[PDB]
RNA sequence: GGAUUUUUGGAGCAGGGAGAUGGAAUAGGAGCUUGCUCCGUCCACUCCACGCAUCGACCUGGUAUUGCAGUACCUCCAGGAACGGUGC
């Protein structure tokens, strides 16, 4: 609980997922990277411990063969994220 | 006998090649990978098949991706 | 039966989200609220607040 | 804390999932239980390649779920 | 009856001896991890040195060092030296 | 918490399927409640019918979705 | 009398002996062929053991259709859309009934999906050269009369009546 | 809890069921012994490997983590689980 | 909750790990909710590999299948409880 | 209660080469519409290496059985590959 929650904030902020916590005490906007290759940019407003994070100006490309694959790009501004489809959580892109 | 927290820990920092599930093999200073195993490095760059490709630098990944972690 | 969506109410509200969502979806934009939104759908033919000369007629069109 | 709580605050919520098997719908989902469990609702649902297929009542997973998108009308800190 | 010889025990005895070994993989049995194992913990999540990575199709050999392979993504080893 | 009944078939002869398609043709020697079914004696089988024995395999459960039996026990 | 949806629904959708969806209707000599779909694309067989339908016609689009029960019925003739709205029908299982002459066959041809079929104890069966009429308009048939068709009797059927 | 699935695989364990695997392995025959962890153990059984040459081993251990499914005894379709 | 204790006992199609649709009048949950669909079929696509066969599907009937808890992709009703 | 059996995922992806072989009516670019040239998505025929083997069901004719029991699936010879996934 409450000694548990303090521990969970030093976790996040002092550990791996720098990233994202720099990401929500900064507002930064950053690359979360999927394990199926969809690749979307933006915001981190919710984030814990499993690379649950929610992004905000979120926008998801892809690499779509109709051949030489175009980015398929689109921008849902907030939309929530769950760390399993996540194989990384990136701090900054340099766009 | 070396055990992952030593092994990690002294290449937690020590640029690392580290091989994810897809070709990805991240070389830079890893930050922290506690029992989570979760990665996050610091200045690493992107490679595929090991050609040296990206720069997103402090990039932090989910194990779940991991297939190989040695720090070069 | 299908011709009365849930708040629509058989003819007291319409289908704006579904268009809303496609026009943001298209023009991703940090401000495009309920403002702008009223604003292009309400209008006839004014100087639109996308670009007609991409696919936002042909979403406009749908 | 996590953001399993933060898509916990869903109920009556317009909601659009990406799902597992290249899926993408929009639903307005039934009710989310704490691992993620949403159950749809008169959504469209299109897998890779596929039809805006309609389920007046169904259960979407949870791991086998990748991205969800919330309200636009939510307020973020307010959800979490 | 039988007592059991644990799959730790195994891996113990091949680090204590700081054999080499090629070890097998997931969804690709064409590709081999030949090194050897430095220590353990209780989680086998294997930890190698001086490993490479031998293709069978392509044949080919590419070394890490000091390297440490996941622990989910290991099926069993051969010890070959 | 509860170990495998490969009890009365230690000791004995499995032909087993892992993952990468691959077999494991070995005896039950030793296993946790992880299921880790260790094999002495055993060879691996390729997808081509190459074989080499692998002196002591210790084959985890985490992807062997198979193994058939040699004998009774 | 009202054959309804009441009928359709209370029927029994479940395990034929074939082990495929099967929905009897038996015991209402329903002479109404209406209200059907919904069956709701869970059901491939439609059975009406104990009706008087006027003729053949009156389904939904079925475009799973698997097995159909039309016998101990008032079958006279053999409507049109039928293909259509059965394209995995097989078993259009007709006996016991009363097609009359060679016409009925008309939309008996048009499918592709014909293999499992039976108009059993019809003025149809003793007329002369009557399954040469069937092994003619049947291409992909398999099951006629409950014994094999034969390329016998096909090269009979197409030979004949040029 | 206890899963009435358990329960289902125990109704569904000891005689001719029909499991089928992850890459098609789908083994019909006597499952012996499935432990709630799901690993079942088949006896006598006709598995194709998804292969369409769906040959007859003896004592197989198909684990049930790669299990798409099982086909359990049609008798108990009125289950104490259900009901 | 327990959402679908109360679209249980009809015929719903469950779907799979790797994209079928089986309708089984299904019974119960669980914490995993491996499935237990009683009077369950299956039925996948028959890949023609080309454009001018068509795509249909071939239809295999389990009866009833213990679907180990891996499977679910989702779980929508497709038939009535009958 | 996100680490070797189920729910924080190993998921994604791409169909082997070619001939002055061809179809895009309503849908591709430039040579600034029509005509014509070359160009980055398939299928039908044909050449290879009917993409290669197994087996299963079936169509073909011949062929053994007249028999009572709750089914993965029960003849044998021979052709063809209309269909499925398994190793490359």
């Amino acid at each position: 609980p409450e000694e548990l929650q303090k521990r969970e904030e030093e976790e996040f902020n002092t550990g791996p997922l720098s990233v994202l916590t720099q990401s929500v005490k900064n507002n930064t906007q950053v690359l979360i990277n999927c394990r199926n290759n969809k690749k979307l940019l933006g915001r981190v407003k919710a984030f814990d411990r499993h690379c649950n994070m929610v992004l905000e100006n979120v926008k998801e490309m892809w690499t779509e063969v109709p051949s030489k694959p175009v980015n398929k790009d689109r921008y849902i501004s907030k939309m929530f994220l769950r760390g399993d489809s996540v194989i990384v959580v990136l701090r900054n892109p340099l766009i | 006998p070396l055990n992952p927290k030593p092994f990690l820990n002294g290449l937690t920092g020590k640029p690392v090649m580290v091989k994810l599930k897809w070709g990805m093999e991240y070389k830079g200073y890893l930050v922290s990978v506690d029992g989570y195993m979760n990665m996050q490095l610091a200045n690493t760059e992107e490679y595929i098949d090991g050609a040296l490709s990206g720069h997103l630098g402090e990039v932090l990944i989910r194990c779940n991706n991991v297939l190989y972690i040695r720090g070069v | 039966l299908v011709e009365f969506t849930d708040e629509e109410g058989y003819g007291r509200y319409l289908d704006l989200h579904d268009c809303y969502l496609k026009y943001i979806n298209l023009k991703a934009s940090e401000k495009l609220d309920y403002i702008t939104y009223l604003s292009i759908f309400d209008q006839l033919f004014d100087i639109p607040k996308e670009r007609k000369n991409a696919e936002y007629k042909r979403y406009l069109e749908m | 804390m996590k953001l399993v709580r933060f898509l916990m605050k869903l109920s009556h919520e317009t909601v659009t999932i990406e799902l597992k098997n290249g899926t993408q719908v929009h639903g307005t989902i039934t009710g989310v239980d704490v691992s993620m469990n949403t159950h749809l609702k008169a959504v469209k649902m299109t897998l890779k390649n596929r039809e805006p297929v309609q389920l007046e009542t169904l259960s979407i997973r949870g791991n086998n779920i990748r991205y969800f998108i919330l309200p636009d009308s939510l307020p973020l800190d307010t959800l979490l | 009856q039988k007592v059991m010889v644990q799959p730790i025990n195994l891996i113990f005895r091949y680090l204590q001896n700081r054999s080499r070994i090629q070890v097998w993989l997931y969804e690709q049995v064409n590709m081999r991890i030949e090194g050897c194992i430095i220590g353990f913990d209780e989680y086998m999540n294997l930890v190698l040195d001086d490993a490479e990575e031998i293709h069978s199709k392509t044949k080919s050999r590419k070394q890490l060092g000091r390297i440490m392979l996941k622990g989910d993504n290991i099926t069993l080893l051969q010890s070959v030296s | 918490a509860h170990p495998p009944e490969l009890k009365k078939f230690m000791d004995k002869k499995l032909s087993l399927k892992l993952n990468g398609g691959r077999h494991v043709q070995g005896i039950l020697r030793g296993f946790d409640p992880f299921m880790n079914l260790v094999i002495d004696e055993c060879v691996e089988m390729a997808t081509s019918g190459q074989q080499n024995n692998i002196g002591m395999v210790v084959i985890r459960g985490n992807s062997i979705i198979m193994l058939e039996a040699l004998e009774r026990v | 009398v009202k054959l309804t949806a009441e009928l359709i629904e209370q029927a029994a959708q479940y395990t034929n002996a074939v082990r495929d969806r099967e929905l009897d209707l038996r015991g209402y000599k329903i002479p109404v062929i209406e209200n059907l779909g919904a069956t709701l694309d869970q059901f491939d067989a439609i059975d009406f053991s104990d009706n008087e339908i006027r003729k053949l016609d009156g389904f939904p689009l079925l475009r799973r259709l698997k097995t159909l029960l039309v016998n101990n019925n008032r079958i006279c003739r053999i409507g049109e859309g039928l293909d259509q709205a059965l394209p995995c029908l097989t078993e259009l299982i007709l006996t016991n009934n009363s097609l009359v002459e060679l016409g009925d066959l008309d939309p008996l041809a048009s499918l592709k999906s014909l293999t499992y079929l039976s108009i059993l104890r019809n003025p149809v069966t003793n007329k002369k050269h009557y399954r040469l009429y069937v092994i003619y308009k049947v291409p992909q048939v398999r099951v006629l009369d409950f014994q094999k068709v034969k390329l016998k009797e096909r090269q009979e059927a197409e030979k004949m009546f040029k | 809890s206890i899963g009435v699935p358990i329960k289902v695989l125990h109704e569904a364990e000891g005689h001719i069921v029909t499991c089928e695997t992850n890459t098609g392995e789908v083994y019909r025959g006597k499952l012996i012994e499935a432990e709630d962890n799901m690993n079942c153990q088949m006896s006598n059984i006709t598995v194709t490997y998804r292969d369409g040459r769906v040959a007859q081993l003896e004592q197989v251990y198909i684990r049930g983590s790669k299990i798409r499914f099982l086909i359990l005894p049609d008798m108990l379709k009125n289950a104490p689980m259900l009901k | 909750s327990s959402k679908m204790l109360q679209h249980i006992d009809y015929r719903m199609r469950c779907i799979l790990q790797d994209g079928r649709i089986f309708i089984g009048t299904f019974k119960a949950f669980d914490k995993h909710m491996n499935l237990i669909l009683c009077d369950c079929d299956e039925f996948r696509k028959i890949k023609p590999k080309n454009s001018k066969q068509a795509e249909r599907e071939e239809k295999r009937v389990l009866g009833l299948v213990l679907l180990r808890g891996e499977n679910l992709v989702s779980m929508t009703v497709e038939g009535p409880p009958p």
